């Protein structure tokens, strides 16, 4: 009974648009990845709105050394199939069939190693009632093949684990009066499994505090909570990463995380990537190097890895000064004047970062009450002395 | 075209002299617009005489007049009977003068 | 009276650029009035009046 | 000297000796030390008159004035001194030395653009989009359009491609509505037998 | 393209037209009572709206996403030209939806002591 | 359970008392009883019950 959306909406006394943004994503309340070759998932199949939980059980049947393959439903007889190869065969094309029979998709050229390819295949009732095989086939130009296959049993399964997660989500969203999209964007920064628990529940209070105190957006507050920048685009909106470094595109070059190395030396006259960082942070080269030195004390040289984590650290350092209406120079002098400037933000505990935020806020409030510039405080707290006769 | 990437396209376009509203040098236009936002009239450039002396003054003033470097190459060169028969090939290509 | 939809059809009786369709076939003529269809170019001199 | 404020007493004494350095003067003016060091490097690389050399760069008042002018121009443009160094290389109206190649121009454009704020970036991007549209439309008419269509100007290209290219960047429309407009214009052109 | 001949061919339509004129009457009567702001009259306004509320009944729930698959325009042209309901679904009457929107908002003001223009 | 009361609006129709109302609104006890009886009769006459 509680599976019907109408009954559930009456039960929680929800609004229609509030329910629509819970159940329109409902697949996220499943398991997000295969475990023990099982995937247990809600599926809409919603000619009547009702939710049905399917257990999909994988069984490797042929040449499992070729590949990994994964299947993720999203509608009635509508599926995403994902697969990832282990060995390379120079296919003239990739052919994929129901069993070896009904060809659901074909791809030309050679599938590469360690690429997860995908196909929006269909599997119909008379198919998924079977323990059907799915037979994939890299066919080489010789007509040889790396055929490989797995069976996929589809079972209807009990809704308990679905309803308990939906219950957690509704009650949390209603108590913190935060949109479900925001909460979904917070839970993914702790666990790749959508699992509300003590850890994720610890920083929703922090983000509610920061969004009130500083009046900043949700994503910025998550950055302040030591959370990596989210590549995923929620809500039909550009992602944080895309809005930060890609729109507007600079000279038709698309910026993304890569294994290449970017130099932060001001005098190096770096490539377009350095320009992307400068444009995103609205800072010049010298202050960029200063921010790098503030954030990490182990970076002997200005060059840093282009992975997402370093970008997140740089954004944390920039926001520490932005929220308090100070630029990088006063930020550095403030961190030195506090005495916690020796500690690095890159390798720091969450509680230590929260303590640092509170100290910075308290000292800034005190300076505002005392009509003191930051430079005067640095002079009064300075230890290095000029060795020049006057 | 054979062109493959955007910046190669804008390099080709920067020298496509045979068309009626090219040559269009995009980086130059970006530089000119940024300067005319940040320091209208180059008041700060001319107020700092050492930096002014590093430039050729015609190379500062030319940013005001919106003369791109290829449009300068068009406007500069000397037209004469004995090269009009080929400078027409350079500047108009295939459209009959009739 | 700003009754544009009715004004369009009423004016379309005399002349229609889209053409005229009769009995399911498109018609060659463009103007629906015979003395306008037949008089295809001005006289060598106008009336002075 | 008045701007240096209370530090002036030590700065002048260090100036009267051959003692003054980048770090002490940067602390005096509340500027980034790296900024003064890089301004001095850039000034040394370029030919000023009188010449600036490391052993006079802070000993003589003229060298200090040149370095401070570099810093002031950099802070006016809100860019690092490497931005000004890239700018002054764009001597494109002279015969003394080689003209800047397109990569140099694109580098200067990017460095200069990085300093703008969101509002000014929005206006700059609108202007750039309009100019690019004019250039691309003219090039397409000359070089890509099929001669069987006697496309002679931008209005003709608008009638052909069914897309308004002279429109300003201010106007925003959804993709499907724009496609609907293109199909309606094509049908209207066909019915009146203009085509 | 005449609504009355088509309703004459299928007089089930005339039933909806009468139903809709009953709702129009009930809402107008409720608005008229709500125009007087004294305590007793606002309870008459409430019982008028509740009277129309149970006549309309349960607001229909409408599953936000469905079988429709973002097809290519090239495909929708052929699927429809087999000789639009072959691929596009019928929408619920936007006017009937509007009655539920205005009734729910009006009762919301009666419960929250606003006026009809929503001013405290 | 013989009354299939599923939400707060259903409870309002059953108990005949408005529970979602804000505390700002104040009414006399007898007028409130009159409202409950009128609502019950109206529900009965239209054979909703």
């Amino acid at each position: 009974s509680l599976a019907m959306p109408e009954y559930l909406k009456r039960y929680y006394n929800l609004s229609d648009e509030e329910l629509s943004q819970f159940i329109g994503k409902a697949s996220n309340f499943g398991q997000q990845e295969y475990s023990n070759n099982q995937l247990i998932t809600p599926v809409v199949n919603s000619s009547d709105g009702t939710v049905k939980v399917y257990r999909i059980t994988r069984e490797y049947t042929t040449n499992a050394y070729q590949m990994d393959v994964e299947l993720f439903p999203f509608g009635g007889e509508n599926y995403r199939l994902d697969y990832k190869f282990k060995n390379f065969y120079n296919a003239s094309y990739l052919s994929i069939k129901l069993n070896d029979k009904r060809e659901l998709v074909r791809t030309e050229g050679a599938p590469q190693v360690n690429i997860e390819y995908s196909a929006n295949i269909t599997l119909n009732t008379a198919d998924i009632s079977q323990p059907f095989e799915i037979g994939l086939t890299r066919v080489l130009p010789s007509g040889s093949w790396a055929y490989a296959a797995a069976k996929f049993t589809v079972e209807e399964y009990n809704q308990y684990s679905f309803l308990l997660k939906l219950n957690k989500a509704i009650r949390l969203s209603r108590a913190t009066e935060l949109s479900p999209t925001i909460l979904e964007g917070i839970v993914r920064s702790v666990n790749l499994q959508l699992d509300i628990n003590t850890d994720v529940l610890g920083k929703v209070f922090l983000t509610k505090y920061y969004m009130q105190r500083y009046a900043i957006h949700a994503e910025t507050a998550l950055i302040l909570c030591n959370a990596p920048i989210s590549q995923r685009s929620y809500d039909n909106q550009p992602s944080q990463f895309d809005r930060l470094f890609n729109t507007p595109l600079l000279n038709g070059q698309y910026f993304s995380t890569g294994d290449e190395e970017i130099d932060l030396n001001s005098g190096s006259t770096g490539d377009w990537r350095k320009t992307i960082l400068k444009r995103a942070f609205n800072i010049d080269d010298v202050s960029l190097f200063r921010l790098l030195k503030i954030t990490d004390h182990d970076n002997k040289d200005g060059k840093i890895k282009n992975n997402l984590k370093n970008l997140s650290n740089l954004y944390i350092g920039k926001l520490l000064a932005d929220i308090h209406q100070l630029t990088i120079d006063e930020l550095d002098l403030l961190l030195i004047a506090v005495g916690e400037g020796k500690t690095n933000l890159s390798a720091i505990s969450d509680k230590q970062l929260a303590t640092l935020i509170r100290k910075l806020n308290t000292i800034t409030s005190w300076l505002h009450t005392q009509k003191w510039s930051v430079f005067q405080l640095f002079i009064m707290t300075s230890t290095s002395y000029n060795k020049t006769l006057t | 075209s054979k062109l493959e990437n955007y910046t190669k396209v804008m390099e080709m376009l920067s020298t496509f002299r045979p068309s009626g509203a090219t040559p269009y040098h995009d980086a130059y236009e970006n530089v000119r617009e940024v300067i005319q936002l940040q320091d209208p009239g180059l008041e700060q450039l001319n107020a700092s005489p050492a930096i002014a002396g590093l430039m050729h003054q015609a190379s500062l003033l030319g940013i005001n007049a919106s003369i791109s470097p290829e449009l300068f190459n068009i406007l500069t060169e000397e037209i004469t009977e004995g090269n009009a028969e080929e400078l027409y090939k350079k500047n108009f290509g295939n459209i009959e003068p009739a | 009276e700003q009754n544009f939809d009715e004004a369009n059809r009423w004016l379309k009786y005399v002349w229609s650029p889209s053409g005229y369709i009769v009995h399911g076939q498109i018609q060659n003529y463009q103007w629906n009035v015979r003395p306008l269809l037949e008089d295809t170019s001005w006289n060598s001199d106008p009336l002075d009046s | 000297v008045n701007a240096l404020g209370e530090k002036a007493s030590s700065v002048l004494a260090a100036f009267e000796a051959n003692s003054l350095t980048a770090e002490q003067l940067a602390d005096a003016m509340n500027l980034d030390a790296n900024l003064l060091l890089q301004a001095s490097i850039q000034a040394q690389n370029h030919q000023h008159l009188p010449p600036v050399t490391p052993e006079n760069a802070f000993s003589s008042w003229t060298s200090i004035n040149t370095i401070l002018q570099w810093v002031n121009v950099a802070q006016q443009l809100n860019v690092a001194p490497q931005g000004v160094s890239a700018l002054v290389g764009l001597d494109y109206i002279q015969s003394m030395k080689e003209t800047p190649t397109y990569a140099q121009w694109e580098n200067a454009a990017g460095v200069l653009t990085a300093g703008l704020n969101s509002q000014q970036a929005n206006t700059l991007h609108a202007f750039l989009d309009e100019s690019r549209s004019a250039a691309l439309s003219t090039y397409y008419i000359r070089q890509v359009a099929k001669a069987a269509a006697a496309i002679k100007s931008r209005d003709d290209l608008y009638q052909y491609l069914l897309i308004d290219n002279q429109v300003s960047a201010a106007i925003k429309t959804t993709r499907i509505a724009e496609a609907i407009a293109s199909i309606q214009l094509y049908v209207n052109r066909a019915l009146e037998n203009v085509e | 393209v005449d609504p009355d001949a088509v309703a004459q061919h299928d007089p089930m339509h005339y039933k909806v037209s009468t139903f809709m004129r009953t709702l129009d009457l009930l809402i107008a009567r409720g608005d008229h009572a709500y125009r007087q702001l004294e305590r007793d009259t606002l309870n008459e306004a409430k019982m008028w709206y509740m009277q129309a509320l149970h006549l309309l009944g349960d607001k229909p729930y409408l599953p936000l996403s469905t079988t429709w698959s973002d097809p290519r325009l090239d495909r929708a042209a052929d699927i429809t030209t087999q000789n639009l309901t072959d691929l596009f679904l019928p929408q619920i009457n936007e006017v009937m939806m509007n009655y539920w929107q205005t009734l729910a908002q009006r009762v919301y003001n009666l419960r929250h002591n606003l006026s009809i223009d929503g001013q405290p």
